[PDB]
RNA sequence: ACCGAUAGUGAACCAGUACCGUGAGGGAAAGGUGAAAAGCACCCCGGAAGGGGAGUGAAAUAGAACCUGAAACCGUGUGCUUACAAGUAGUCAGAGCCCGUUAAUGGGUGAUGGCGUGCCUUUUGUAGAAUGAACCGGCGAGUUACGAUUUGAUGCAAGGUU
RNA sequence: UAACUUGGGAGUCAGAACAUGGGUGAUAAGGUCCGUGUUCGAAAGGGAAACAGCCCAGACCACCAGCUAAGGUCCCAAAAU
RNA sequence: GACAAUGGUAGGAGAGCGUUCUAAGGGCGUUGAAGCAUGAUCGUAAGGACAUGUGGAGCGCUUAGAAGUGAGAAUGCCGGUG
């Protein structure tokens, strides 16, 4: 009977901005997953994607607990037989880290075609600084 | 070998796209007026004026 | 109106006249001749004869102009086939189809 | 069945190495033309029961009619040679429906045929009464003879 | 009244008819259980 | 007699091949794959109907726990004050007091905090 | 201006002029039927949410009386020869909401 | 209370025939224009076949392939939809767009989300890489007789019954 | 809330895993053979990722209702950062 | 009313649906029967009606009776077509 459903002409998205500056990797990943999935929203449902637009700075602050630095290894395999290769969190925290976010954070978003389009309002930035200044983007904060 | 499976016939209408066959080439006599195939002489009447 | 010729249990596999009538299909049809009358193909001569049936469908019988006359519609159906033998080795025996096609054609004047 | 059609007695092919279904005759049931399995046989369906349920049920049929106003007694016929006007004229003047079962004493040759081209007259004797033919009238005609014969002889 | 006509209740029943499908009870198998000697036709061993 | 039935097996053929159209190519056309494909939808419809009351009742917790922790409560303890202060609303069906009216959401909340 | 009211083992939210689809009343074709429980009222003006409240109880119209579309309900048991299908068409009466 | 053209004779029809075999021998398939041939004069396109008209006819989408004319299958056009996507092909939820019924909580299509490994047989156990089926249609498997028994029904009942 | 007798009609005689008491094997086996109980067989639903036999629990049907069992509550994924 | 029950193979028991023919009754039908197609209809299921086109001459309904009475599987048989 009645319940809201939200269209594509119902949905409004704003954008946000968190520092990952003193962050670890996992708790800020899980909560802009959330907001990336659009789940803090009162009208969330779950076939359109009423998430928001997330952008993340200071991607190279990001911390991680423990023996992390030198142990987890990022593998990936290239189809080739005999194509895997290996990486550190050391030596990409460093090298590029605005891809150790995006893979963190799009391991926790389902692998379908919402999830897919979903992933891609997160704009990763090491530095302090990001080209979408038109956007106005709000301050947003973790907890 | 032998095909495991029938071709369904959607799968018959995707292959069969290419198999479509092109248009002649063809241009209007500037003697005949009728049409002739482009560096061929016409058919209908007389020379090729080349 | 719209007139139309038709040509039943010609001796030629349907899917291979197909091939032709996927030509002429909405040309005006003063090119629509000229095009028959140009390409490779075999189906091309007993399609040209339809066509101009069909033309002369138009300026006899009833009255209308053949220059203002596109070949709205033409297509081609299975008829009866003869199902025929051919003896592989070994005893075995292959079965034959010499497939048949109607050709239709049907063109307009638009009004 | 498969003893009767004709031809048979052959097999088709092997029963090994080809790639066919194995196949005993072309004659089985499921081939084109074959015997069939089971199915009309010729045969017979009369059967009996006791003679006191013949009586009653021969009673209850005419009990039936007396329930009703189906019965109506008369007297014995008169006719010179069998004609049907004057037979559906008293059939008539009687308030009788369409079908009558007119009940004589002994056989009769002047009511059977003035009686017998009529749609729905049916004329039989004491000696012929039927459980099927009183039910299927509903208006019964007897003589002032014949009805003693019948409880005479009916018990 | 040879249109009306009722027989004794209780006095016919339909033929139990097997192997007409799974509805009735008695359809692939036609109550006859699987493989065996006692699941051929005219297979049974004889009395006593 | 013979009875050589042969118009009851069209009839019932075809109210079983009407019954399964918009099914991709010849799961729409042909008796054999139309029949199975009828069984499983009956089956899966079956399933569904029990499915659909699960499913809509997690979309509404979802969006009362999205409402509530606006006012800074979880869903938990938003339900453990509701079920302790008798207001005992249809708390998940409705969730459209969260999304139509809101400041009686602010209401409720309060009332669920005073039951704490 | 809105009401929760239960009525047949299900919470309604319902305002002023509108159809419903409830489950089978005892009340006949055209005659008002009044819930008498009510949970919440609201909306706009007012506020009142309790563990139930006496007053302003819903007045609505019995406007029809009928049967909803036939499910079909089948189930089967795949190689174990066990299949089952039966009809069925829920009864319902639509109500129309003249005040509260 | 027999068949009605895959039925009934193998054979409704030039059938013990085509055909197959050295031979004995095996053996099919094949009915239906209309009330009446009135079986399409004449014109046009075409070598013809075949068409389009005009006619006959109650009807020619009854034109000798001639009653109805299903499904497979093959096509022509369009209303929604589809080229970043991992699909036992559906079901539940659902925006949008397009129509409008046996008038009723309408019909079509389906962006996206959840759930979801065909059917039969045989097995302790099969999504099974175990079997079977290309699809479609028709035909195709507990019967009959006579006896025994057990049940229900009915008629009489120390009798009952041919 | 069964038990028994008298009659009509049967199917079954290839069982499996787990827990426990044993033989055999090598205190091997998803081994094999017995006792004991359960589940599958003939059982759908939730959990063990998927997973006949493990844990919870036995589907008459419908509802866009509520309380719970095993198991859980950062995101995938409903509920404690 | 009240309360109980309603997963299920092998298997047992019961109640039904539909085809063909028969008897009796009572209908319909060139102002259009069966059949075929179309639909958004009715019943708990098997199933039934109705409207609409095509078709061109037989068909249903009620109560009983009698069965060559129901097809998705048999590397089934025959035909047609992929």
């Amino acid at each position: 009977r009645q319940t809201f459903m939200a269209n594509e002409s119902n949905i409004e998205r704003k954008w946000y901005v968190i520092d990952a500056e003193g962050q670890t990797l996992g708790r800020l990943s899980s909560e802009v997953a959330s907001i990336l999935r659009g789940k803090n929203k009162v009208t969330y449902t779950p076939h359109v994607d009423t998430g928001d637009y997330v952008i993340v700075i200071n991607a190279s602050k990001i911390e991680f607990t423990g023996n992390k630095e030198t142990d987890k290894v990022y593998y990936r395999h290239s189809n080739h037989p005999g194509g895997i290769k290996s990486i550190t969190a050391g030596e990409l925290r460093r090298t590029n880290p605005e891809r150790l976010i995006e893979n963190s954070i799009k391991g926790m978003l389902p692998s379908t075609r919402l999830g897919e389009k979903q992933g891609k309002k997160l704009f990763v930035y090491g530095g302090a600084e990001h080209p979408h200044a038109a956007q106005q983007p709000e301050n947003y904060e973790l907890r | 070998a032998v095909p495991k499976r029938r071709t369904s016939k959607t799968r018959k209408n995707k292959r069969r796209t290419h198999f479509k066959i092109s248009v002649p080439g063809m241009t209007e006599c500037p003697n005949c007026g009728e049409y002739k195939l482009s560096h061929r002489v016409c058919k209908n009447c007389g020379s090729y004026n080349g | 109106m719209e007139a139309k010729a038709v040509a039943r249990t010609i001796r030629i596999a349907p899917r291979k006249v197909r091939l032709v009538l996927d030509l002429i299909r909405g040309k005006n049809a003063a090119e629509a001749i000229a095009i028959l009358k140009l390409t490779n193909k075999a189906s091309s001569p007993v399609i040209e004869k339809v066509l101009m049936s069909a033309l002369a469908n138009a300026e006899h019988n009833y009255d209308m102009n053949t220059d203002e006359l596109v070949v709205k519609e033409a297509y081609a159906n299975e008829g009866p086939t003869l199902k025929r033998f051919r003896p592989r080795a070994q005893g075995r025996a292959s079965a034959i189809n010499k497939r048949t096609s109607h050709i239709t054609i049907v063109v307009s004047d638009g009004k | 069945n498969r003893s009767a059609v004709s031809g048979g007695g052959r097999k088709p092919w092997k029963q090994k190495g080809t790639g066919r279904a194995r196949q005993g005759t072309i004659r089985a049931p499921q081939w084109r033309g074959g015997g069939i399995v089971f199915g009309p046989t010729p045969r017979s369906y009369a059967y009996k029961m006791p003679k006191k349920m013949r009586r009653l049920a021969l009673r209850s049929a005419l009990s039936f009619k007396v329930q009703e106003n189906g019965l109506t007694v008369v007297d014995a016929f008169n006719f010179e040679a069998p004609k049907t006007k004057e037979f559906k004229n008293v059939l008539s003047t009687l308030e009788q429906p369409k079908k009558v079962l007119v009940v004589t004493e002994n056989e009769d040759v002047n009511v059977e045929l003035s009686a017998r081209n009529i749609p729905g007259v049916q004329v039989t004797t004491a000696q012929g009464l039927n459980v099927l033919d009183i039910t299927n009238a509903d208006s019964l005609v007897i003589t002032e003879a014949a009805a003693k014969k019948v409880e005479e002889v009916l018990g | 009244k040879l249109h009306e006509l009722k027989p004794a209740e209780g006095s016919r029943k339909e033929r139990n008819r097997v192997g007409r499908g799974v509805a009735t009870g008695n359809g692939k198998t036609s109550g006859r259980g699987h493989k065996g000697q006692k699941a051929r036709s005219g297979g049974g061993v004889r009395p006593g | 007699p013979r009875v050589k039935g042969g118009t009851v097996t069209r009839a019932r053929r075809k109210k079983t091949i009407k019954l399964a159209k918009g099914y991709f190519g010849s799961k729409h056309t042909l008796y054999k794959v139309a029949k199975q494909q009828v069984m499983k939808s009956g089956q899966y419809a079956f399933r569904d109907r029990r499915q659909r009351k699960r499913d809509f009742r997690k979309l509404w917790i979802t969006r009362i726990n999205a409402a509530a922790r606006q006012h800074e409560m979880s869903y938990s303890r938003l339900m453990n004050g509701l079920k302790k202060a008798g207001i005992d609303i249809n708390r998940k069906m409705l969730s459209e007091i969260a999304i139509s009216d809101e400041k009686a959401f602010a209401q409720l909340v309060t009332k669920a905090k005073d039951a704490l | 201006m809105f009401a929760i009211i239960e009525t047949g083992g299900k919470q309604i939210k319902v305002e002023e002029g509108q159809e419903i689809f409830v489950e089978k009343l005892d009340v006949n074709e055209g005659d008002t039927f009044t819930f008498d429980k009510v949970l919440f009222v609201g909306g706009d003006s007012v506020k009142v949410g309790a563990p139930t409240v006496e007053g302003a109880t819903v007045t609505a119209t019995v406007n029809k009386q009928g049967r909803g579309k036939k499910i079909t309900v089948f189930t089967y048991k795949r190689r174990k020869n066990s299949k089952r299908k039966k009809g069925h068409r829920q009864p319902y009466t639509k109500l129309t909401i003249d005040k509260i």
